[PDB]
């Protein structure tokens, strides 16, 4: 059931903003 | 000895400077300005019509769109001579223009059911996932049925509110104003720019055979899905018949010569990794090196690039009844402008490792290399609040004020208000409270707090550096 949809252009800030501060927070640590 | 080794450097080098200054004299020329001044004069800055006063720069309705193009366009494109038009008695237009539509289909969007009732119809904003691709109007010509990017040798563009496709609804107007009139009259009358239009440009091109060098018109209003109508322009003067003169002869010969020293610099460059010290990348002065080859090797693709593909100049000039293509070289002609400045600018720059030649520029140098870590010390502790405010500025003005509109018209506002140019009568009515809040608290804190200590630093490091010195002579 795996797609290949690519329906957008535009960006999700939701995943990029906890994946930078779940990297932030192990850089740090 | 080692007075061979610096000063056979330094030969070696004041060539290349000499050889690039004459490339870049030889590139940009005082006959260019002009040109683009009274083109983009006659084009934008006109009014519509002798009543009205909006011009170009100042579409505020996809009605007055229309009153520029059978108006203050065809004015300005056709002239009669004192068959073929010279703008300015002198530019010639050669071929024909072209006018295409981008446009966006009804249903692209939903509209909730609780109000379902009083709306219609609605439109999506631009992508290319909800990009129209049917015949509508009148289906006869190529005006109103869509052409692929394949079949219109066309490109991207990224205009201000989104990055346009090259395919769309093209029209190609004729030679003679005669012509044109009725094609944009049948254009309007039948709609063709209806709510669903999403961008439109207007493309030609011209000669003038006085001093040989092309130049490239792009008109391009953009309606978003919020309406309004946002215009744009771009005057680019290319030279595509380059080896004409003997002048021409002696630059492609600095050229080649050019070549020579960036070949010759990438060989003694590479003699210094392998042969001898590796990983020595904590200098500073041979990281630049690299990037100055890096650049001058980019910049030679490019223009090997660009000059190697110039078919759309032969083919127009086999059949001269059609539209000249030349979009795509004035796009490499901005990259190699751009790539060719940054390496003049780091070639300046490189100049200041071959000045020590006395105790009063060593400490200078002494002095700059040893504050440089400070520096770096404290300018993340400045950009970290400057960054702070700045999106506190984005968040809270970034509706209403326009300076702060996006993030980097933020930036910029916040440089500008330390070079004092910018006043806050706009930012008090944005927000009442917020407004001089913002202001004074922004300017106490970065302009007399925190903009001090650069200055403390740099005085307590040079004053140390000259007593240092100076106790190291006071043993002699
Ligand atoms: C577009 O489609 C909607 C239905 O989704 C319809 O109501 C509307 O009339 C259509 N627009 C035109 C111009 O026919
Ligand atoms: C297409 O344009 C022609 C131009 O004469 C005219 O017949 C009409 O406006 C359009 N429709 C058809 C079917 O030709
Ligand atoms: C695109 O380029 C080809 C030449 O490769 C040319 O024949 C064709 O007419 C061009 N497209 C248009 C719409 O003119």
């Amino acid at each position: 059931r795996f797609v290949f949809p690519e329906p957008t252009a535009d960006v999700n800030y939701i995943v990029m903003l906890t994946c930078a501060v779940c990297l932030v927070t192990y850089m740090v640590m | 000895k080692y007075l061979k080794s610096v000063l056979r450097e330094l030969v070696t080098y004041l060539l290349f400077l000499i050889v690039l200054c004459i490339l870049t004299y030889g590139m940009m020329s005082s006959n260019v300005y002009y040109y683009t001044r009274m083109m983009s004069q006659l084009f934008l800055d006109t009014p519509v019509s002798k009543t009205e006063k909006t011009n170009f720069k100042t579409l505020s309705s996809m009605e007055d769109f229309w009153k520029f193009t059978e108006g203050s366009l065809l004015d300005g494109l056709y002239w009669k001579m004192q068959n073929r038009s010279f703008i300015f008695y002198e530019n010639l237009l050669l071929g024909v223009p072209r006018i295409r539509q981008l446009r966006v289909r009804n249903g692209s969007c939903s509209i909730p059911q609780d109000l379902r009732d009083e709306i219609k119809e609605c439109y999506d904003v631009y992508s290319v996932s909800s990009e129209d691709r049917a015949p509508f109007g009148p289906r006869n010509g190529t005006a109103w049925i869509y052409t692929s990017e394949k079949d219109l040798n066309g490109s991207s563009h990224w205009g201000i509110i989104a990055t346009y496709s090259g395919a769309g609804y093209y029209l190609d107007l004729s030679r003679t104003r005669e012509e044109t009139a009725a094609q944009v009259a049948s254009l309007k009358k039948n709609v063709w720019l209806d709510r669903g239009t999403r961008a439109t440009f207007i493309d030609f091109s011209v000669y003038n055979a006085n001093i040989n060098l092309f130049c490239v018109v792009r008109l391009l209003v953009e309606f978003p899905a919020t309406g309004g109508v946002i215009p744009s322009w771009q005057f680019q003067p290319l030279k595509l018949i380059r080896y004409v003169t003997t002048f021409d002869f002696f630059l492609a010969a600095c050229e080649i010569i050019f070549c020579f020293f960036i070949f010759y610099y990438v060989v003694e460059e590479i003699l210094e990794i392998r042969i001898h010290k590796l990983h020595y990348f904590r200098s500073f002065w041979n990281c630049l090196d690299v990037v100055i080859v890096v650049l001058s090797v980019v910049a030679i693709g490019i223009n090997i690039y660009r000059t190697s593909n110039v078919e759309v100049l032969l083919q127009f000039l086999e059949d001269q009844n059609t539209f000249p293509n030349f979009e795509h070289l004035a796009y490499w002609q901005i990259q190699f402008n751009n790539i060719a400045a940054v390496t003049v600018f780091f070639v300046w720059i490189k100049l200041f490792k071959f000045i020590n030649f006395n105790r009063t520029m060593s400490q200078l140098s002494t002095t700059m290399s040893r504050c440089a870590k400070d520096l770096f010390g404290f300018a993340i502790m400045f950009f970290i609040i400057f960054l702070a405010y700045a999106q506190l500025a984005y968040l809270v003005f970034g509706t209403q004020v326009d300076d702060f509109s996006t993030f980097q018209e933020c930036i910029f506002t916040q440089f500008r208000i330390i070079l004092g140019d910018i006043n806050f009568a706009e930012i008090e009515e944005a927000n009442r409270v917020l407004g001089p809040i913002y202001f004074t608290t922004f300017v106490f804190f970065m302009f007399f707090i925190l903009l001090n200590m650069f200055l403390a630093i740099i005085n307590d490091t040079y004053s140390e550096v000259k007593s240092d010195l100076a106790q190291q002579k006071a043993e002699m």
